[PDB]
């Protein structure tokens, strides 16, 4: 029996038959207040009705349905959400009747943390995450680059084993916005959580990949923090071609990415005694002067520390 | 001409969609153009440029928020010790004193808000949560007075830290609540300040964090999440109180860091591929002193000796110039409206920008009129160094408290 908070007949609880028996509690602010927030009057009504059956610990429906009001009200406070919780196992509540109720006020607030907690504090009760992936999709159909829904896509997929159709999803998505750095995430994770990046041919179609959507948007940053990342963990150096292959854009796909990514080659290569040292070292500190002064002068600060770093380390 | 933002060859740092637009291009190119018209306006009205921090008008704003708000706070109903902590600490990098009496009120307020089984509420009666912990703990020891210091009750404190510990290293935010990299630094930061840390509070929570950095160097809210500036900020402050910085791969974090400063806007992003933000003034720039100083423990010779690697001079003219609220506090970007959170985090990012220091070494960039020059602030508590030293060695007067 619900009576929404938005209707035009909603009713303050003060004035609700009811709920003439309790005694709302108000808010013990103290004598000389501070950040004293001035209250509308719906809100302080709710709130002080909460206080009154959370300070009684009043297990009802009555309790159940003003938390609805209170979350409605400000769905980041945790102490409605935690009574809520208390509600729902005291009053055995139909959980998929709670998870409607969720989907829903997720839908309206999708950015809160207190929502998507207590889907998957739902989703751990009744042990089914059937509607999950379709539900977060639809999420991401509105905002593609929630934290919180990726978060709780990448939780879905590890606690219940789901991994089958994600790389199909993420191949969707980036054909959608190749530069959704959740997606470029969210393809590593799937990876390196199912076959890993060891298996070569799995590399080298990553490697492809990554440097066919590099080719096509020269100056979109997540694929190439995506080449680098999946390169760097055996070292830029022991991939000899890569060097050549890149040195081969330059005229074409030229970027201060391609171009600091030929620094990072040369780091390496620094590290593990590579010939022609001196002339590696040179070329890196070229590079380190053009991107200081001007490809990448924001970093001016971050290129003039590798500069001298790598000639203190290589001289 | 002697601003970054306004020189001529600024305009080559304007976003390059290579004719393959998608909605990530889209909504670059539009805070761009919004940018642009700002850094543009003094060309366009013939006026000489003049970057003035409007500290009057700031502090009227917090002298007022700091008693008193409208409705639409109403949603940090559950949040009153973050609003504490943002006022108090704007007020603080502005040099502006706090009345004895605000003081005693903050304290008492604060009173109010601690749970009897240790940790602080987001309010009056509301159950701890570690989020306004960490705020009435920041908001203590910036008042930092005897009465402010024992208003934290130490013992059920700890006790209450070690209810939220997890056998993975991890922390929740609350009972019954969530885990992520946030909490590892509000327990870090509440424990090193009030002298609670025991040999085992913290086992295994600097490992725990160093998985939450990923293949981009940044690190994410929890292991396989996204690189995020408020999460990496997280993360590493709470490894440097941890004494464990070394866990980390510091150099991939310091490659993606200095990435997310914004060639065109000067400002920084949270993540790669999204908007600049002026509270990433401080969660991203506030990783440069922290690696600096991580770095330098590790002697590292190749550091500055005047300045943090990111553009101080680029980030300053953003928050100066695009930042500021004319009827006083500060904002993410042009077009959003003001609120005390990107107050607290733009001037605490301004300060940063300001203020160099390592060792021996103290440098000053200050952007426009000298009178712009803030307080500076700890990069670890974002609170004053004065107040740090001041809560550490009050608590270390202390012993830490037993089982
Ligand atoms: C991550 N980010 C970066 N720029 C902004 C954010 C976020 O909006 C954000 C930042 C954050 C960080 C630490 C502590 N509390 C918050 C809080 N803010 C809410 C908006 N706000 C605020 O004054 O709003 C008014 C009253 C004017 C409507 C400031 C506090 C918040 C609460 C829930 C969620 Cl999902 C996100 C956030
Ligand atoms: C001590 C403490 C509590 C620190 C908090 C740190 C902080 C700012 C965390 C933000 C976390 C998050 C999920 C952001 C996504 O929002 P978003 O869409 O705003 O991120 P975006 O700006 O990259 O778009
Ligand atoms: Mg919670
Ligand atoms: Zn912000």
């Amino acid at each position: 029996g619900f009576l929404s908070l938005d209707s035009p007949t909603y009713v303050l609880y003060r004035d609700r038959a009811e709920w003439a028996d309790i005694d709302p509690v108000p808010q013990n602010d103290g004598p000389s207040p501070v950040v004293q927030i001035i209250y509308s009057e719906k809100f302080r009504d709710v709130y002080d009705y909460f206080r009154a059956v959370l300070q009684r610990d009043e297990r009802s429906e009555r309790a159940f349905k003003l938390t609805r009001d209170a979350i409605e009200l400000n769905a980041a406070n945790y102490t409605v959400w935690h009574f809520r919780r208390v509600l729902l196992r005291s009053l055995q509540k139909d959980l998929q009747e709670e998870m409607n109720y969720i989907t829903a006020i997720i839908e309206e607030q999708p950015k809160n943390y207190q929502v998507w907690h207590h889907r998957r504090v739902l989703v751990e009760w009744l042990k089914d995450p059937s509607q999950e992936l379709e539900f977060i999709a639809d999420i991401l159909n509105q905002d593609a680059k929630n934290y919180h829904a990726w978060q709780h896509r990448q939780w879905v997929i590890q606690e219940f084993r789901l991994w089958d159709n994600e790389l199909q999803y993420v191949d969707q998505l980036l054909k959608e916005d190749v530069r959704n750095n959740s997606v470029w995430n969210q393809r590593h994770f799937v990876i390196s959580n199912t076959t890993g990046y060891s298996d070569r041919a799995v590399l080298e179609r990553e490697v492809q990949y990554t440097l066919e959507m590099i080719k096509l948007v020269p100056h979109n940053e997540s694929a190439w923090n995506y080449l680098k990342g999946i390169l760097q963990d055996r070292g830029l150096s022991r991939y000899p071609n890569l060097l050549n292959q890149l040195l081969d854009l330059q005229p074409s796909h030229s970027s201060p990415y391609l171009i600091a990514f030929l620094v990072d080659i040369y780091e390496d290569m620094l590290e593990n005694q590579c010939d022609n040292k001196e002339d590696i070292l040179n070329k890196a500190l070229e590079l380190c002067e053009i991107l200081a002064k001007e490809k990448d002068t924001i970093r001016k600060e971050y290129w003039r520390y590798i500069g001298r770093s790598l000639q203190s380390k290589h001289s | 001409e002697p601003l970054y933002s306004l020189r001529p060859e600024h305009a080559r740092e304007r976003l390059q969609d290579d004719s393959v637009e998608t909605v990530t291009s889209i909504e670059q190119a539009k805070v761009e153009e919004k940018i642009q018209e700002v850094f543009s306006s003094y060309k366009f009205n013939h006026l000489v440029p003049r970057l003035v921090l409007q500290r009057e008008k700031h502090f009227h704003y917090l002298k007022r928020g700091l008693r008193q708000l409208t409705d639409a706070y109403e949603c940090l109903d559950a949040s009153r010790p973050w609003l504490c902590y943002w006022i108090l600490h704007s007020l603080e990098l502005l040099d502006e004193p706090i009345p004895q009496i605000v003081a005693t009120d903050v304290c008492q307020f604060l009173e109010l808000c601690q749970s009897p089984d240790g940790g602080f509420g987001g309010g009056p009666g509301q159950y701890p949560h570690l989020a306004p912990t960490y705020a009435a703990v920041n908001a203590l020891c910036i008042i930092g007075t005897e009465e402010a210091y024992n208003v934290i009750n130490r013992e059920k404190l700890l006790q209450y830290l070690y209810s939220l510990k997890q056998p993975d290293g991890s922390f929740l935010m609350h009972v019954g609540g969530e885990v992520d990299v946030r909490s590892a630094y509000c327990a870090a930061s509440v424990a090193s300040l009030t002298n609670i840390i025991t040999p085992d509070l913290f086992e295994g929570t600097a490992e725990w964090i160093a998985r939450c950095q990923n293949w981009e160097g940044g690190i994410g809210g929890v292991p396989g999440m996204e690189a995020h500036g408020g999460y990496t900020f997280c993360g590493l402050a709470a490894l440097v109180i941890l004494k464990k910085e070394r866990s980390l791969n510091l150099k991939s974090l310091l490659q993606w860091v200095t990435s997310r400063q914004m060639r065109f806007e000067g400002g920084f992003q949270g993540r790669c591929n999204k908007l600049v933000d002026g509270c990433y003034s401080f969660w991203q720039a506030g990783l440069l002193p922290l690696l600096h100083r991580a770095l330098h423990a590790q002697g590292d010779p190749a550091l500055s000796m005047s300045h943090w690697m990111f553009h101080q001079q680029a980030l300053q003219e953003y928050i100066l110039m695009c930042c500021q609220c004319p009827a006083g506090g500060l904002l993410d970007k042009p077009g959003k409206s003001r609120d005390f959170y990107h107050t607290c985090y733009c001037l605490s990012g301004l300060s940063i920008a300001q203020h160099f220091g390592s060792g021996a070494m103290l440098h000053d960039v200050v952007m426009g009129v000298p009178e712009n020059v803030l307080q500076p602030t700890h990069p670890v508590y974002n609170i004053g160094p004065d107040k740090v030293i001041q809560a550490t060695t009050h608590f270390l007067q202390k012993p830490v408290p037993g089982f």
